[PDB]
């Protein structure tokens, strides 16, 4: 039974480092090098490098080589191998999660990969959402749709409910985006009828656990 | 008349079993005296097929010459992870000599003769030698301290050039001299003049493959000092010599333009010898007695590089040292051999 | 120097069909399946070898350069992005979309709060809901000039209710350069649209 288990998610400020773990069992492990992967949002797979397990030699991309370093740690019977990737200057645009995966052949395909670490380069400590209000100044026509914006929070995640639970039906809570300021923002919006303004209370609840932040919000032009 | 198999091959040698050396005095009670007169039936109009880095050869002189370090330059204490072992650490005379490996009755060992074969795929000329010729088995990274050159042009040998997790061999066609000394802290010496023409051709031979491309040469990436330093043995002490300033130039337009801090026309790579090793053969750590008192000189002449290519996207090749596996060494000699059933 | 591309980009089937992707290269190729927010799993290596454990349905064929990835009677749990790879290189993939209708988007625009005004940032939320397939362009216009590197988009996941999805656009700047125009509005273009619908608005 080989399996990969990476380190838990890492939240760093820019400039500053970071080390990425990646606990290999399991099988013949010095007869294998380990690749690394980073996944950026959607876009496609970038090759970190290589490790050879036995000599510690590595491989990186000239776009990573002198910021990065693919180090190994071996132990008592040799039977559980920590691979170690350190990431020297942090920018923005290394935020991502990173894949430790195993070279099985010369084929180069990769059989087992570990879960991932979410690295998120960002420097905004604890802070809780500001929340403000969508709605159509103009009334035309619109069948109509109304939302809050959560907006410049930190860290991860933020819990959205409409009148308190209640409704339900064409409720869309977008997947929040980390903007370049290292804060994160996320919209919700719902389809409302739309004779059912004035007649009816829209209330929006934004909940942050993590800062301890829950604001409710009353959306009306 | 004959067929690819698998055999226990037996080492010839030119040794004597009165020697000091700890070579000699294996290759008395684990080799045979070399013939010294073996047949060459050499004809042609008839094509094989080798391939360097699946040979069998290969891996049977990986068994003996680890027996040979393991039982001749004996260290003071080993680390075997859970399990440490003491005993007695005797400095003594360590130069090797060259070795030979042949084919019992009813096995044959076929060799080509086209010196411009790469390592794998076909060959027009094949004859057939019972031994090998005379090989120096040099235990050594990076770079290659001594070995057999080819009159022919440069050639290069890699199991994928496509593939940058395979190392690179660099068979060389010109020698090229350097020196280790320890004075009575060490250090190389390397002819710039020489070492600039080399690298001058290699760059002509890695442009073939990659012609686009402008190719480089950086230090090692990271690891082990035993790789990222090119390490080696001389009289039984590991020297560990500074390479950063060795592979530090840029190959363009048929010219090759070396940075590496010659403060007097002669590159100077800082070595030191090192008492605690990673070993190569065995998984663990040797630990060994500080150096000889006097003088510690050895004048070698390498002949093939090791290298590795970095994998990514730039219209530029970079390249830097490479090795670790002692099995290359012996590649870039057993290549133009096979081992093949009679039957 | 390897060339790889995959075709293509974009697809949707439904439950039971027979489907095919094809990738471009002059390498060792390797197919992959990843589900979204997770690692990706081997499925074919050497352009034909099946992995082990994985469901026959997924086979591969390989001529020349030209690779095929075929996934025979779809299922459910086949709903994902599939990747070539040749060595070093991972090709984005082709995302695998429950087939629906095309549909075209309800196209809506909300103007900035008064109270990030305050702050002195102002956002602009441009909404695409309930609409397929996936792919949408929406290009943001102040005073008939194209917004370019001021502008985040998120995209929800396909409903199993409905099978659609959902856009929210924003643009972002400084309420100094809020304060400097006058007419704010939101091209948006699909499949599903005789012609790019525009919803604009003034202060
Ligand atoms: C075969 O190779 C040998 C060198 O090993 C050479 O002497 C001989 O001329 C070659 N045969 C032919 C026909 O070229
Ligand atoms: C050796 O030559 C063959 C063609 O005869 C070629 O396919 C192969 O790539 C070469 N190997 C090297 C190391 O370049
Ligand atoms: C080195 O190889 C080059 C390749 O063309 C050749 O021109 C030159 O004569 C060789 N020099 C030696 C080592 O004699
Ligand atoms: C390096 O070596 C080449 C080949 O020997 C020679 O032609 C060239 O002049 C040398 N380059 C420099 C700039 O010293
Ligand atoms: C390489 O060969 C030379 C010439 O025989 C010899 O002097 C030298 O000691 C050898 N180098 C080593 C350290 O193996
Ligand atoms: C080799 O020497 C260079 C120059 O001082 C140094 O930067 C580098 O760290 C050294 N390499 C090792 C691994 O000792
Ligand atoms: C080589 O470089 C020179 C400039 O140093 C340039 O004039 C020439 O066109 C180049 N030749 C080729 C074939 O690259
Ligand atoms: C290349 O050599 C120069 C001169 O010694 C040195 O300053 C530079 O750091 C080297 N580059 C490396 C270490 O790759
Ligand atoms: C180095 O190799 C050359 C090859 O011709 C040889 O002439 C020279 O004697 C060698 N140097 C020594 C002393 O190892
Ligand atoms: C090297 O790998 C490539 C991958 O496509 C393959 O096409 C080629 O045949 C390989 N070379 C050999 C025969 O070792
Ligand atoms: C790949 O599949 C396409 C249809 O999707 C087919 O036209 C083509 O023949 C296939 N390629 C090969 C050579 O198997």
């Amino acid at each position: 039974q080989v399996q990969l288990l990476q380190s838990g998610a890492a939240v760093t400020k820019p400039g500053a480092s970071v080390r990425v773990s990646c606990e290999a069992s399991g099988y013949n492990i010095r007869d294998y090098f380990i690749h690394w992967w980073r996944q950026a949002p959607g876009q496609g797979l970038q090759w970190v490098g290589w490790i050879n397990p036995k000599t510690g030699q590595p491989n990186n991309p000239r776009q990573f080589q002198g910021r990065v370093s693919l180090t190994r740690h071996a132990s008592w019977d040799f039977d559980t191998y920590s691979f170690y990737m350190d990431l020297k200057a942090l920018r923005s645009d290394d935020t991502a999660v990173y894949f430790c995966a195993r070279q099985r052949s010369d084929y180069w395909d990769f059989d087992v990969w570990g879960s991932g670490t979410q690295v998120t380069v960002s420097s905004a400590s604890t802070k809780g959402p500001s929340v403000f209000p969508l709605a159509p100044s103009s009334k035309s026509t619109s069948t109509a749709a109304l939302g809050c914006l959560v907006k410049d929070y930190f860290p991860e995640p933020v819990t959205v409910s409409w009148n308190s639970g209640a409704l339900t039906s064409g409720v869309h809570t977008f997947p929040a985006v980390l903007q370049s300021s290292g804060l994160y923002s996320l919209s919700s919006v719902v389809t409302v009828p739309s004779s059912s303004l004035g007649t009816q209370t829209y209330i929006c609840n934004v909940n942050h656990k993590p800062s301890n932040t829950k604001v409710d919000k009353k959306v009306e032009p | 008349v004959w067929k690819e198999a698998k055999t226990t091959l037996f080492c010839a040698s030119d040794a004597k079993a009165y020697e000091k050396e700890v070579h000699n005095v294996w290759a008395t009670h684990a080799c045979v005296p070399t013939d010294p007169n073996p047949q060459e039936m050499v004809l042609a109009n008839v094509t094989e097929n080798f391939n360097m880095w699946k040979n069998d050869m290969v891996e049977q002189m990986h068994e003996d010459i680890i027996s040979l370090w393991d039982e001749s330059l004996k260290p003071c204490v080993k680390l075997t992870g859970g399990s440490a072992i003491t005993q007695a650490c005797p400095k003594v005379s360590f130069d090797p000599i060259p070795l030979h490996y042949c084919a019992p009755a009813g096995f044959a060992i076929l060799k080509c003769n086209n010196k411009t074969f790469n390592g794998t795929g076909p060959c027009r000329n094949v004859s057939t030698v019972q031994c090998t010729h005379g090989i120096k088995p040099v235990v050594s990274t990076q770079l290659l301290l001594n070995g057999s050159l080819a009159e022919e042009e440069i050639i290069i040998r890699s199991e994928n050039l496509t593939n940058n997790a395979k190392t690179i061999i660099v068979h060389l066609n010109e020698s090229v001299n350097i020196v280790c000394t320890r004075p009575n802290q060490a250090h190389c010496n390397i002819n710039e003049s020489k070492w600039n023409n080399t690298l001058q051709k290699v760059g002509e031979e890695l442009a073939k493959h990659f012609p686009s491309k402008t190719i480089k040469f950086e230090p090692s990436s990271g690891g082990d000092l035993e790789i990222t330093t090119h390490s080696f043995n001389c009289r039984g002490e590991f020297f560990y010599c500074n390479t950063s300033d060795l592979f530090n130039g840029t190959y363009r337009n048929g010219t090759y333009n070396h940075t590496g801090r010659s403060s007097n026309g002669t590159i100077t790579l800082q070595c030191k010898i090192k008492q605690i090793i990673n070993m190569w053969q065995e998984v663990g750590r040797a630990i060994y007695a500080p150096p000889i008192e006097g003088e510690i000189t050895c004048n070698s002449n390498i002949t093939g590089l090791l290298l590795l290519r970095d994998g990514g996207q730039n219209d530029t090749e970079t390249f830097r040292p490479g090795g670790g596996d002692m099995r290359d060494n012996w590649r870039s000699e057993l290549y133009k051999y096979k081992v093949v059933e009679i039957k | 120097d390897i060339q790889m591309t995959q075709s293509p980009s974009s697809l949707s089937a439904s439950v039971g069909d027979t489907v095919t992707i094809t990738c471009q290269a002059n390498g060792y190729l390797n197919w992959y399946q990843q589900r979204r927010g997770k690692a990706p799993k081997l499925l074919i290596y050497d352009g034909s070898k099946l992995e082990r454990g994985v469901p026959s349905r997924f086979s591969g064929r390989r001529w020349g350069q030209e690779y095929n990835l075929t996934i025979n009677n779809l299922q459910p749990e086949d709903i994902a992005t599939y990747f070539c790879q040749v060595y070093e290189f991972v090709v984005p993939g082709t995302r695998l979309d429950l087939k629906r209708t095309v549909a075209a988007p309800s196209v809506f625009i909300f103007p900035p709060s008064d109270e990030q005004l305050k702050s002195g940032t102002a956002s602009v939320v441009c909404l695409l809901n309930n609409f397929y397939p996936r792919e949408a362009k929406v290009q943001w216009k102040v005073d008939n000039a194209l917004q370019s590197g001021n502008s985040q988009e998120s995209v929800t996941e396909q409903d199993s209710k409905d099978s659609t999805y959902s856009l929210s656009s924003t643009l972002t700047l400084s309420k100094a350069d809020y304060e400097k125009h006058k007419v704010y509005a939101c091209e948006v273009t699909h499949q599903g649209l005789s012609s790019p619908v525009t919803k604009s608005f003034n202060r």
